[PDB]
């Protein structure tokens, strides 16, 4: 209801790269939990941590926070499975964690589609998993496909149809500028029109003859740094060739 | 269009706006939140109809008995200025734009009211003796008191350049007795002739942008100048120079081609003089922002008005001043002192270079434009705000 299975096995079968967080260490090692099957928990031994004997002041800084690991051995019925993060390449940080981050963002969408719709999370999860995460890779890149490749929405039955609407609402910023056209001319209107015809094609609003409120959309918030500046430059260019005066805030 | 520029004059908080409303229905607005409660800065505008019943306010004779319809006489436009002794510049500007006047005196408020007297004096100075006098707050006064007031007014108007100017007892709120006023508008005020060939000159009192908050720039509007013509029919599709200029210290005249020449409520081909007109020009609405085109001269392109700062004035003054209750003695003009020289529409702050016998030489801190001889009303700072001292002509 809060979290559940990923890939229809009770345990992360031998040699699959997983992620855990370290909770506490007393003498055995860490009492980690498997972040793909969150409520289940395994553990790691002290020699399978960092090779240098880790001091207790070095030990305390790493609890709570998470990392990447692989599993050494698996009990078929006990949850007491053996971890391995020492014998893990650095590429699995790129491989597993972004794959897990691609599975963290489907946790963000399947929570309000479950509990704010008041159904348990696993039943509308396990309608998704086998035709998506077993037919091919798991469904978040397919969720950027299923907004345009609609053989997936009909490839499985919808047990509810609120979830079909709540997906495209989520997955599918304004920089304010108060530019002051303080003109005293005769060909200024034309200039203004010209300016409009390049800076808007982002959100440009007339306030009066001098004041204009333009809220330039940014994608990385820092990509509108190259937009606003450009607009300003254009404005500067514009008014020297017509006769008036534009001043920018 | 608007045939004759008729001005409205009276005391502050008497009801010039009210009178206008009573006449036309067109509201002067009363604005900027200060003026919503109190008193306007800009001129108030209204368009009144004259279609006489000869067998009126509306062009139908269903009301006054005879079904023979209201016979077209004229269409008249109002020039309603601020009647405050602080804001007199606007009034002065209005004065040398008007062709005729309309006085407003309240019943319960006194007969020698200072502001009203000042206004009257100004009118006298600037050739505006065609004054229709209106008793306004008479819906308050006794059967004897009103009469007494009238008598006093009559007594007052004996030595003035107004001799037998007509008096009407109206209610601006109750809507009565304005028939007489209407009649007088044709009777006592004939329109002074205004031809084709007398060199075209436009006198600007107002600046207007019609740039509405919310629009897109792909749908833009130019600059509209609210100004009056007293010579030369401006037709659609002409080039203009506005000559008091734009400031750099030196000034340089502004050039604008006509977008529109708008009068009444509907844009027209022409603008026949003796009327106050909204002239759409290719000029920026950023220069028509609030009150920038106030007291500027507009000429048709290929014309020479002159932008003077050093001026030859022929001046004439009072014995005793106006604006005050307390009518103070006119002490002689003092050299290198800031006067306010109102010339047609300008309200320039001037310093005195010399004082002679009837002539004075003036320095202007802001340049004004003289085409003709130009009519002047003069003003001075003795009691903080600007009092009216006398009058002048530019000897050029």
């Amino acid at each position: 209801t809060s979290h559940c299975r990923f890939y229809e096995n009770k345990y992360p079968e031998i040699d699959d790269i997983v992620m855990v967080n370290v909770q506490q260490i007393a003498e055995m090692g860490a009492y980690v939990k498997l972040l793909e099957y969150d409520n289940i928990e395994g553990m790691i031994l002290l020699s399978e941590l960092s090779r240098r004997r880790i001091r207790s002041i070095q030990k305390l800084i790493r609890v709570g926070k998470n990392d990447v690991a692989v599993v050494l051995r698996v009990d078929k019925e006990k949850g007491y499975i053996d971890l391995s993060k020492r014998r893990v390449s650095s590429e699995d940080i790129i491989k597993c964690e972004e794959k897990y981050q691609k599975s963290k963002t489907v946790h963000s969408i399947l929570r309000y589609c479950a509990e704010k719709f008041q159904i348990p999370l696993e039943e509308l999860y396990k309608t998704i998993a086998w035709p998506l995460s077993r037919k091919f890779g798991h469904a978040y890149e397919a969720f950027k496909l299923s907004i345009i490749d609609e053989t997936v929405w009909e490839g499985i039955e919808p047990p509810s149809k609120d979830v079909l609407d709540e997906l495209k609402n989520y997955i599918s910023v304004k920089i304010r500028a108060d530019v002051e056209v303080s003109c005293f001319s005769y060909e200024g209107i034309d200039a203004i029109k010209d300016a409009l015809k390049s800076a808007e094609d982002v959100k440009v609003k007339l306030v009066a003859a001098p004041l204009y409120v333009l809220t330039t959309q940014a994608l990385d918030k820092q990509k509108g740094i190259e937009q606003l500046e450009s607009a300003i430059e254009k404005i500067t260019e514009v008014i020297t060739k017509y006769g008036g005066v534009c001043n920018i805030t | 269009q608007a045939t004759i520029n008729i001005g409205t004059i009276g005391h502050v908080a008497h009801g010039k706006s009210t009178v206008v409303r009573a006449i036309s229905g067109v509201q002067t607005v009363r604005f900027k939140d200060e003026l919503e409660r109190n008193i306007t800065i800009k001129l108030g505008y209204a368009n009144a109809k004259i279609y006489k019943c000869q067998e009126e306010i509306s062009p139908k004779c269903q009301r006054p008995g005879c079904p023979g319809r209201y016979k077209l006489v004229r269409h008249v436009s109002f020039v309603d200025c601020p009647g405050h002794d602080i804001l007199m510049s606007t009034m002065l500007s209005g004065a040398a734009v008007m062709d005729a006047a309309l006085l407003l005196i309240a019943g319960n408020e006194s007969c020698p009211q200072p502001q009203t007297s000042e206004h009257l004096a100004a009118i006298e100075i600037m050739k505006l003796k065609h004054v229709i006098i209106l008793q306004n707050k008479v819906d308050l006064m006794r059967e004897e008191s009103a009469l007494e007031h009238q008598k006093s007014i009559l007594k007052f108007i004996r030595g003035t350049i107004a001799d037998g100017a007509p008096i009407v007892p109206i209610s601006a709120q109750l809507k009565y007795n304005i028939d007489a006023v209407n009649e007088f508008i044709v009777k006592t005020i004939p329109v002074p002739p205004r031809d084709f060939m007398i060199s075209p000159r436009l006198i600007v009192i107002r600046s207007f942008d019609v740039n509405k908050p919310g629009a897109e720039i792909e749908d833009l509007k130019g600059g509209v100048a609210g100004g009056s013509i007293l010579n030369g029919v401006f037709k659609l599709g002409d080039e203009i120079e506005i000559r008091p200029g734009i400031v750099t210290i030196q000034c340089k005249p502004i050039f604008s081609n006509i977008v529109s020449l708008f009068a009444e409520q509907n844009d027209l081909k022409f603008a026949v003089p003796g009327g106050l007109i909204g002239v759409g020009t290719k000029v920026d609405p950023t220069l028509c922002r609030a009150d920038r085109l106030v007291g500027q001269v507009v000429g048709a392109k290929g014309h020479l008005p002159n932008i003077y700062t050093d001026i030859e004035i022929n001046y004439f003054l009072l014995r005793r001043l106006l604006g005050v209750k307390k009518q103070a003695k006119v002490r002689k003009l003092e050299p290198n002192e800031v006067l306010m020289v109102n010339i047609g529409s300008t309200a320039t702050g001037a310093r005195v270079v010399a004082v002679k016998a009837d002539m004075a030489r003036l320095q202007l801190t802001s340049p004004a434009c003289t085409e003709i001889n130009e009519k002047i009303a003069l003003s001075r700072r003795i009691e903080k705000h600007w009092r009216l001292i006398g009058w002048a002509t530019i000897k050029k």
